[PDB]
């Protein structure tokens, strides 16, 4: 529990990992890895409202959690380059499984006013819509 | 009797579903009719029209006026004043009125139907609650899939003050009848609420026969390379 | 984990109590609900007061929460306490089985209630108090002893006639403005921690086991909470008293194992690892100075003390002064490059970030001194003035604008490896310090050496460039006090070769330092420099 | 007599019960709320009108109330009840109660699965 | 990039790092290493060359390369990289990071936390 591999917030899975070596016997060390899942009991497969049941199947990759793509600096002889830093992002499509408190999600519905219908816009998590 | 003067609020349908926001200002206690011409401090476009006015207890009659147009000055946080000339009083009377501050937003709910309600097998109930909000005037539409039912399917009571444990709050309640062939052919109902103090003025929750009393919790977790070279 | 506020906090019966709480300034947090709770034993966490207008029902009529988004903080008052109210809490935002929280300890006290046989002496340490004691006239040639009580025992250790304690030394001196009446006391500099509690005193003993009780209480400061973040500064102010205006003044940390760790003095001493980021000012007429850290990292966080003392460490009778510091790290601070590399004859250009709702400022350009203490001599503002040596190889650019200036230096030289500040006008400061390294090379663009002038006849000069920069534009330009501007009889003849410029009259009027550059329209690049005369 | 919904129970400060009486033809009712066995008084509580249901049938009435404890009451084991009256009932009243059970599911089935 | 066979690791000697580049259709490529954020001299490693690999219906290609280090700052805890640079990736270039953390671990503790409250993931 010390160094944080990944940290991610579409599937909300949580990776450290650490090394904790003994000095006598020095051919053999022990590496830990912890993973901790949260399992939303609520959500539906799709984030609209009338889509599905409860999800109720949850799959985790671990070669699609720890992936990384957002571009670097390397200094190869006196120049500096952009590179990636994986091969599996091209773009979004990605299901989530849960929301992130920071983005905020709405959604489209049909009401009446006498005449024709219009179309109003509905917030799907009211603390972070605010327009500001 | 002797004349009062009064303020009303715009409508709260037709300041989130509409167009035009027009204020009213009624005066009580008018004789037969005279020649009151209203003062309205901004003026653009004051079209103050009057009409025919209306009776009371034993006869009396009671004149009112509107002004259109109040959406960017009401929600902006302008201001606005009433008054008109007449004989029955001393001076000429006055009112003024304001788009509320220190409000809270609704907090919303929806209730599966009770267990017993299944087995007979005729109908179902569901039950939409709204608590804590603190301006009175809120609005219940309801939908199934994605379509919207006409008004007459329901029925909703007014908005009431609840017992007190700080601010004064209020709260507000809804029912729907359904059949109960659809609960369980797996279709979705769901609740809307409009309010003052909601970010996009319209907030909704959603119902089915899976979530909310399910006598079943079925999960399944995979995960697939756990010792796997994560980078 | 990014919440914070005061640990510990005391206070006695009857009174009030204020406690302040810290959050990052964004949408979701300054819109989310706030709490305060009590972590009791039976796993809950009870709310106590909301801000969505719960008020419970034990804190009715003495309590309240307001919430303040402009500063990030929210406050909460409890009138009227008890020694129910004793015990751990907590602030918070959002849902509490989250860990969007942060722990305070609560501790109250009895009061004294009909025992009013006391005298008290209220003082912080390293300054001065009386003890005073009934002097009779009845025992007029007696000594004034005063013992100290480990125990039971009044221990006879100090006498009033030029014996002291062996562990009182060199600091008990009193006065004589009685010597007939009831007037006599001691005054004690430099009070200590082990200088507390009741003494036996008397002046002048009838033998019959007399008794006089009169306390002191010496107090340790309270530290001011400074809410910092990544990559970001601060500023600390030390305001002691004008009794130790003229000593050396020192400002450490608190560490874990009993250490204190020096971070400057005024004696000269500096830490490894505050090279180039780092200043302390020179002193008013009453004894306050700043002192100011850049670039906060993340284990900067911990108790701060600044003092006097004669050599410059924190030694006990010293008066101190107290913050204690936390760095937030969620931080909307952008990153930046801390090093950036040049060749002698090159340029570099840095990217300054500022923020944006203090776009009407004033921006400078330092140069960090590091000789006497730590000092800014400014070398170009945006206001139209430069430094006198650095004339022709310095100016500071508007562009891109909207998050960040940037600066123009070229000409380099080995020497001119350091350390450089940039600093805006506005309310909030972050100072952001980028170093400058020299390694060796070649300059990309090649431009001749200093070119003269004819009289009578026209001049031109060339300047190449490598084929990365061909999809890059080029300028000429004439460099003056207000920057340099863009010329039109520039012609860019090659396609990946010789920008050159000519001027249609030699007269003296444009006998300045010219330029030749490259930019990818917003975004800045290399250039290079020459001067010309007129013979 | 419903129970709280799951989302409330996460913020430790008050429950709410909500009560509901339907399909009764003359329009006067009484709503009484209890703990245990001692009656709250009636300034603890809220209570709607009595308004027209929405059928085609026959003329029918409605209405509601809700109730809100405390949390450490509701996580102790104490019982709450609703009490109404009606002209039509045999014996005058009938009562419905809760506890922090009866919302609780009958199974839950977990699996996780390491391929 | 390939983490080093268990093995050789019991020797405590040196260990071997591989690179392993695939799947492109001309017939030119590059490979450079770096250890922490410097790198290697071209002197230090192994570079084979671009053949074509067995027909999966059209022609492609592969490289190979080896880095040896010391087991000594493998253990305790430098990173190295590896550098691939064609002409058909976006950027021109991509790269592989690795470390002693990164690889097979000997203890994996697993926790699943099932939340009725929210979906929102704090
Ligand atoms: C998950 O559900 C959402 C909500 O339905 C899906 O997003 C929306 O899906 C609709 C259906 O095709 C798209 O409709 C388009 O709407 C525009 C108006 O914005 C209209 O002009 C077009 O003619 C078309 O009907 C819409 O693009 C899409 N996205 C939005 C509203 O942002 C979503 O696709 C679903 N995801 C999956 C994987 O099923
Ligand atoms: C930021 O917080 C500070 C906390 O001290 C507020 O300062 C005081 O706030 C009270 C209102 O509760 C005022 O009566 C005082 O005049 C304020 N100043 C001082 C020096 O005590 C401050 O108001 C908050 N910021 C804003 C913009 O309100
Ligand atoms: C509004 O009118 C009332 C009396 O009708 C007066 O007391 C109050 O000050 C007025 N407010 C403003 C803002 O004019
Ligand atoms: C209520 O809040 C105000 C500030 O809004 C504060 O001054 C006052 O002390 C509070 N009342 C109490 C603690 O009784």
């Amino acid at each position: 529990e010390r160094i944080v591999l990944v940290d991610n917030k579409c599937k909300c899975a949580r990776i450290t990992s650490r090394i904790i070596r003994s000095s006598e016997d020095p051919n053999e060390d022990i590496v830990e890895r912890n993973i901790r899942i949260i399992v939303p009991l609520n959500n539906r497969e799709n984030i609209s409202d009338p889509t599905s049941p409860l999800r109720t199947r949850f799959v985790y990759h671990l070669s699609d959690l720890c992936k990384k793509c957002d571009p670097t600096e390397v200094e190869l002889d006196n120049q500096i380059v952009t590179a990636t830093q994986s091969n599996i992002c091209d773009e979004a499509t990605e299901t989530c499984y849960t929301y992130d408190r920071n983005k905020c999600y709405t959604a489209v519905v049909p009401l009446v006013y006498g005449g024709e219908t219009k179309m109003v816009e509905t917030a799907l998590t009211p603390d972070a819509c605010y327009p500001d | 009797c002797h004349p009062r003067l009064s303020l009303h609020r715009p409508a709260l349908e037709d300041l989130l579903l509409g167009s035009e926001a027009n204020l009213t200002c009624t005066l009580t206690g008018l004789r037969d009719a005279s020649g009151a011409t209203f003062t309205w401090t901004p003026s653009s476009g004051k079209s103050a029209v009057q009409g025919p006015p209306e009776r009371d207890l034993c006869g009396c009659y009671s004149v009112s006026s509107v002004l259109p147009g109040c959406a960017q000055p009401w929600n902006h946080g302008e201001t606005f004043t009433c008054t008109a000339a007449h004989p029955e009083l001393k001076t000429p009377l006055t009112a003024n009125i304001t788009k509320s501050g220190n409000t809270f937003r609704p907090e919303v709910h929806l209730l599966p139907p009770p267990s017993e309600e299944l087995a007979l097998n005729e109908l179902v109930t569901l039950t939409c609650l709204a608590r804590g909000f603190s301006p009175k005037d809120v609005l219940v539409r309801w939908l199934q899939g994605s379509q919207e039912l006409p008004r007459e399917k329901y029925l909703t009571w007014a908005s009431r003050q609840e017992p007190s444990q700080g601010t004064t709050t209020y709260a507000v309640t809804s029912i729907l009848r359904v059949a109960a062939e659809d609960w369980k052919k797996g279709e979705t109902f769901s609740c809307m609420v409009g309010h003052e103090a909601l970010p996009l003025a319209f907030t909704q929750k959603t119902i089915d026969r899976l979530a909310g009393k399910p006598t079943h919790i079925n999960v399944s977790v995979v995960m697939a390379e756990a010792d796997g070279t994560c980078y | 984990s990014p919440i914070f506020g005061p640990e510990e906090v005391n206070s006695v019966e009857g009174n009030s109590v204020s406690i302040t709480c810290y959050y990052p300034p964004t949408s979701v947090n300054r819109h989310t609900r706030k709490y305060w709770c009590r972590q009791g034993a039976r796993g809950g966490c009870i709310t106590l007061i909301s801000s969505e207008g719960y008020v419970s029902s034990k804190y009715a009529g003495r309590a309240n929460l307001t919430n303040f988004p402009e500063n990030g903080t929210f406050v909460v008052n409890i009138a009227q306490l008890s020694q129910d109210d004793s015990g751990r809490y907590k602030c918070g935002l959002g849902i509490n089985s989250r860990g969007l929280s942060f722990d305070v300890s609560l501790e109250v006290s009895q009061g004294p209630g009909l025992l009013n046989d006391t005298k008290v002496y209220t003082v912080d340490l390293g300054r001065t108090v009386t003890i005073n004691c009934p002097f009779k006239t009845e025992n007029a040639q007696k000594r004034k002893s005063l013992y100290k009580q480990i125990g039971l025992y009044p221990v006879l250790v100090i006498d009033s006639s030029g014996y002291v304690n062996p562990n009182y030394t060199g600091r008990i001196r009193l006065d004589i403005q009685g010597t007939g009446q009831l007037l006599f006391s001691v005054v004690i500099n430099q009070l200590r921690l082990s200088d507390a509690g009741q003494y036996l005193c008397q002046a002048g003993d009838d033998s019959n086991s007399n008794k006089k009780n009169a306390d002191l209480q010496v107090l340790k400061p309270e530290p001011e909470l400074v809410y910092e973040d990544l990559r970001g500064s601060v500023t600390f102010h030390c305001a002691l008293g004008p009794e130790v205006a003229n000593v050396a003044k020192f400002l450490c940390r608190q560490s874990s194992g009993e250490n204190c760790d020096v971070v400057v003095n005024t004696l000269g001493k500096r830490a490894p690892a505050f090279e180039g980021r780092i200043l302390l000012n020179p002193q008013d007429k009453d004894g306050s100075f700043s002192v100011v850290i850049t670039g906060l990292r993340k284990e900067d966080a911990g108790r701060y003390l600044c003092g006097a003392h004669s050599d410059g460490q924190l030694q006990e009778g010293s008066p101190i002064q107290a913050w204690q510091l936390f760095v937030n790290e969620e931080s909307t601070i952008p990153r930046s490059p801390t090093v950036v590399k040049g060749v002698a004859g090159g340029s570099v250009a840095v990217l300054c970030p500022y923020n944006r709702k203090e776009s009407k400022s004033i921006k400078y350009w330092c140069l960090w001194e590091g000789a006497q203490n730590g000092r800014c001599p400014l070398l170009v503002d945006s206001e139209g003035w430069v430094k006198a040596q650095y004339e022709g190889r310095l100016s500071l650019l508007e562009e891109p604008g909207n998050g960040t200036f940037t600066v123009i230096l070229n000409q380099l030289t080995s020497r001119d490896a350091g350390f450089y500040w940039c600093l805006t006008n506005g309310d909030t400061l972050w100072r952001t310090t980028v170093e400058i390294k020299i390694i060796e090379g070649e300059p990309n663009l090649k431009v001749p050496g200093n070119v003269t002038a004819v009289l009578g006849e026209t001049l031109k000069v060339p300047c190449h460039f490598p084929c990365k920069f061909s999809s890059y534009e080029k300028y000429w330009c004439k460099w003056n006090n207000t920057g340099c501007q863009a010329l039109p009889f520039v012609n860019c003849d090659e396609n990946s070769r010789l920008v050159s410029l000519t001027l249609n009259l030699v007269t003296r009027a444009d006998e300045g330092w010219y330029w030749c550059g490259v930019k990818q329209g917003h975004f800045y690049g290399e250039t290079a420099a020459v001067y010309v005369a007129v013979e």
